[PDB]
């Protein structure tokens, strides 16, 4: 029971790892998307965007 | 042949009449199993 336990906990550890270097990995690219695009000017302002 | 080898002279006999070895194996036991479980959870008495 110990070992399987052992077991169990470790599997637990590796979803957590891989979730939250996931996570890591889309939250920055989701800011750098942010930060790339954005707010662009409208038609009257200037021709280009 | 007692004093050399006392090996076929004396017969297979109980761990229980070791001083200490069933404790031992007790202690490294419950050892274990504590190791396993805080891992998960339920919360005991730490061994040592």
């Amino acid at each position: 029971s110990a070992i399987s336990n052992v077991i169990d906990w470790f599997n637990s550890l590796l979803n957590f790892q891989d979730t939250t270097t996931s996570n890591q990995i889309n939250q920055q690219n989701f800011q750098i998307a942010t930060l790339a695009s954005g707010i662009k000017k409208q038609q009257w302002e200037c021709r280009y965007s | 042949k007692l004093l050399s080898d006392p090996a076929s002279v004396i017969g297979p006999l109980a761990q229980s009449m070791i001083t200490g070895l069933t404790g031992a194996l007790g202690n490294l036991n419950t050892a274990i199993n504590q190791i396993g479980d805080v891992l998960v959870g339920t919360v005991v008495t730490p061994i040592n």
